[PDB]
RNA sequence: CGGGACCGAGGACCGCGCUCUGCAAGGAUGCUGGCGUAAUGGUCACCAGCGACCCGUCUUGAAACACGGACCAAGGAGUCAAGGUUUUGCGCGAGUGUUUGGGUGUAAAACCCGCACGCGUAAUGAAAGUGAACGUAGGUGAGAGCUUCGGCGCAUCAUCGAC
RNA sequence: AAAGGGAAGCGCUUGUGACCAGACUUGCGCCCGGCGGAUCAUCCGGUGUUCUCACCGGUGCACUCCGCCGGGCUCAGGCCAG
């Protein structure tokens, strides 16, 4: 018998999405290939956030994107592995290039009316396969009724 | 035809796992049931008792589901079913379903003889 | 066939949805020059030789 | 569904005051802040005002038609004059409207 | 666009009408499936370029997908019937599968299926008779 | 331009007419959502039983 | 330098090497005989050597006591509804919810329609009532990722401020 | 058919008797000899395709291809063993 005071620990992290979305499966395959074949930690983080669930992917608003676009980030491509929502309180949408899982109709329309570009994550993988010149953004995780009631 | 070359087929155990006290009670079927009593001799694994099944009795992955000839049984109901084994005559053997009539059995046997596919129960209904 | 577009334009509160994937051809995406020109060298093959 | 339950797996192993006759319609007064005030304008017309193609026209917004009785003062307004007709208004909301160059009228 | 061979494989990898699932393996009834195996490599109806071989009265019959007529099923197949020497049939099938980059990974499977069909078309030999064994079967 | 689709007559032959393909034919194909809505919808004509 | 036992996993090549025409060097080959069938193998019955308390259930710390079991077939026990809460998937998203109702129908299905309304979008106070930007929506230290290599700094945490 | 000197029943492993499932029967490749045929190579035209690969129709005039039968050789073949 082997004295094992310490216990080998199984992984406490998602290795595959629980979603049955076939397009998400294709995106997971693409970013698995990218994270295996590239140096860039951006691809590994994007593959991780593709694995993540919906409460772990809070939405990001155009006003939050405009806040993070200040101070030398005006030309960086904004990457959000979540839903991008529209904010009525932002009256002037700046020109921006944003890649996301999905946009709302108002957010996409206001970005394209301001003159920016909306991309999907496969278009992002095509144009920036190493994640160069990119601003990676996340929404507020703790802004939830359950988290407030914790 | 002769099967593809394979490692020798090893069965770690050929005896079945008999249910406890099914020898003494006719209302108990001999199919395995795990004892759940806290004072059960078999469940506590005293020596001289019935062995309990476990994953350590598992068969070699290269020879699992192999009949002694080296083939894997594939159930067939018709000629279109037995023609699926056209490319697998060295690995798979056809087995005619029990509810297939005699005429269709002759047709399946003739087609498998043409395809070089072994039929495990070719002597049936003759 | 002609009336299908008017039928799907007359649905109030519903638009034709936007996909999360723009190019569904994963082979073209992976084997495109844009991805393949920045990849590392392969660190192995599909079959690995047994060392000892 | 019954087949997905754990039970199939576990088979084999088992102050203040009182208000009599309260009417909520007395106290109905929904509120809106000033940073959502421009969202009441229709989208095309709002975009024309925000671009600046209308330099001689001032929009009149009726809050009671949109379902609001009080204008509150959270946020900031652009430098465009707006006419606001409201039953109630807060001091900061009216101050910010007058800074923007408009006027808050009182209605019933 | 929104439709690709990868998408069709993700849709029909778990269930399709061609699937024959049993304990000892999963097979496919697809006409464009070489070796009748359920895999992305051999799913002919999934793949944009695909080959399939069926028996004829004498020889083989090879169908191939046309990539310009995917939405026109009546004219989607390029069909050649090989009724000649087996070596010429193998040469033509291997050229059709490998020379222009049309699924060079299916070359061995296509030549093997052609050989299997041409060998099955040969006359069968009479079997040796069954010998009674033991005591109860013999007597 | 948008793709076209051929129109066929009562003899099975094309009539020389083409129609513009509707935009609903390029919608995403989601088997999980189809299964969810089908599971919900196939119960809507059920009559109740009780002892 | 002998004598003996058990074992032969892998399956084109690649490597480390050596005593270098080759090899005992990243896992057994070569030669030969008998038989080609119940001979090997398997199942059942029985003898033999060794081994082996009758099952639940209950009790406490545990046994013992106690209680149930003549045998067999068929039933036979964590279900449904309402309302919460956390997590998973999905649609839409500062909105969301067609199905009380209306239209329509190939007629309890499917499809379509919208007013009100519910929840959310603002809180606090017993109440009258009042009602959320000094600042690129603040400062400091961390912080993935990115960077023009000077820094910019998501989420989140600690802390000092502002309303 | 079998066992039984104050219980039977069960586990491991032989043995005996009874009864059985497989496996095997030959395949493939060469060298000769004898038959039956020309869907051998090249060229021309048409057609289809993956646009360079095929099929079809004329051309082979038998040292070239494809089947069948007699011989010989090599290799691979079942069970137990030295």
């Amino acid at each position: 018998g082997i004295d094992l005071r310490w216990k080998h620990v199984r992984s406490s992290h998602r290795k595959a999405p629980k979603s049955d979305n076939v397009y998400l499966k294709l995106l997971v395959k693409l970013y698995r290939f990218l994270a295996r074949r590239t140096e860039a930690p951006f691809n590994k983080v994007v593959l991780r956030r593709l694995f993540m669930s919906r409460i772990n992917r809070p939405p990001v608003s155009l006003s939050r994107i405009a806040r993070n676009l200040k101070n030398g980030n005006e030309k960086k491509t904004v990457v959000v592995v979540a839903t991008v929502t529209d904010d009525n309180r932002l009256l002037q949408v700046p020109k921006m290039e944003v890649a996301a899982l999905r946009f709302t109709a108002k957010a996409r329309a206001r970005i394209e009316a301001a003159g920016g570009r909306t991309l999907t994550l496969d278009q992002l993988a095509l144009e920036k396969p190493t994640g160069a010149n990119t601003l990676l953004l996340r929404g507020p995780k703790n802004a939830r009724e359950a988290v407030k009631h914790f | 035809v002769a099967a593809k070359k394979h490692v020798p087929i090893v069965k770690k155990r050929t005896k079945r796992f008999m249910r406890h006290q099914s020898d003494r009670f006719k209302c108990l079927d001999s199919a395995w049931r795990k004892p759940k009593g806290i004072d059960n001799r078999v469940r506590r694994r005293f020596k001289g008792n019935l062995a309990m099944p476990s994953i350590g009795y598992g068969s070699n992955k290269k020879t699992k589901h192999m009949m002694p000839s080296g083939h894997k049984a594939f159930l067939v109901h018709n000629v279109k079913d037995v023609e699926l084994l056209l490319m697998h005559n060295r690995t798979y053997a056809a087995e005619i379903a029990h509810n297939v009539s005699s005429r269709k059995r002759i047709d399946i046997i003739t087609r498998a003889k043409q395809l070089g596919v072994k039929v495990t129960n070719a002597k049936a209904k003759v | 066939i002609k009336q299908l577009d008017a039928v799907y334009e007359s649905k109030k509160g519903f638009f034709l949805p936007a996909n999360i994937v723009s190019q569904a051809d994963l082979s073209r995406l992976i084997n495109s020059t844009e991805i393949q020109s920045v990849l590392r060298a392969p660190k192995g093959e599909a079959r690995t030789k047994r060392a000892c | 569904p019954t087949r997905f339950s754990k039970t199939r797996k576990h088979r084999g192993h088992v102050v203040g005051m009182r208000h009599f006759h309260l009417l909520r319609n007395h106290y109905w007064r929904p509120s809106i802040n000033i940073d959502k005030l421009w969202s009441l304008v229709p989208s095309d017309v709002r975009e024309q005002y925000l671009s600046g193609q209308k330099k001689d026209t001032a929009p009149v917004i009726d809050l009671l038609s949109h379902g609001y009785a009080k204008l509150l003062g959270k946020g900031r307004l652009p430098e465009i004059p707006v006419v606001v007709r409201a039953r109630y208004v807060s001091a900061e909301a009216e101050r910010k409207v007058k800074e923007a160059g408009g006027v808050v009228e009182l209605v019933a | 666009s929104n439709v690709s061979a990868d998408l069709i494989w993700e849709v029909s990898r778990n269930y399709n009408s061609f699937l024959v699932k049993q304990r000892t393996g999963t097979f496919s009834r697809d006409a464009l499936n070489l070796t009748n195996q359920h895999s992305r490599k051999h799913a002919g109806f999934v793949n944009d370029k695909a080959l399939g071989i069926v028996p004829a009265e004498k020889g083989v019959k090879v169908i191939a997908k046309k990539v310009k007529a995917a939405n026109k099923p009546a004219s989607s197949l390029y069909t050649v019937t090989y009724k000649s020497t087996a070596r010429k049939a193998y040469k033509a099938i291997a050229s059709q599968a490998a020379k222009h980059g049309y699924r060079a990974d299916l070359r061995q499977a296509a030549v093997a299926r052609a050989s299997a069909i041409l060998r099955s078309q040969r006359p069968v030999k009479p079997e040796p008779p069954k010998k009674l064994r033991g005591a109860a079967a013999r007597r | 331009s948008r793709p076209t689709v051929t129109v066929f007559g009562a003899d099975g032959k094309p009539t020389g007419a083409t129609e513009v393909l509707p935009k609903v034919f390029s919608a995403p194909i989601r088997p999980d959502i189809v299964k969810h809505v089908h599971t919900g919808m196939a119960k809507n004509k059920r009559q109740p039983y009780a002892v």
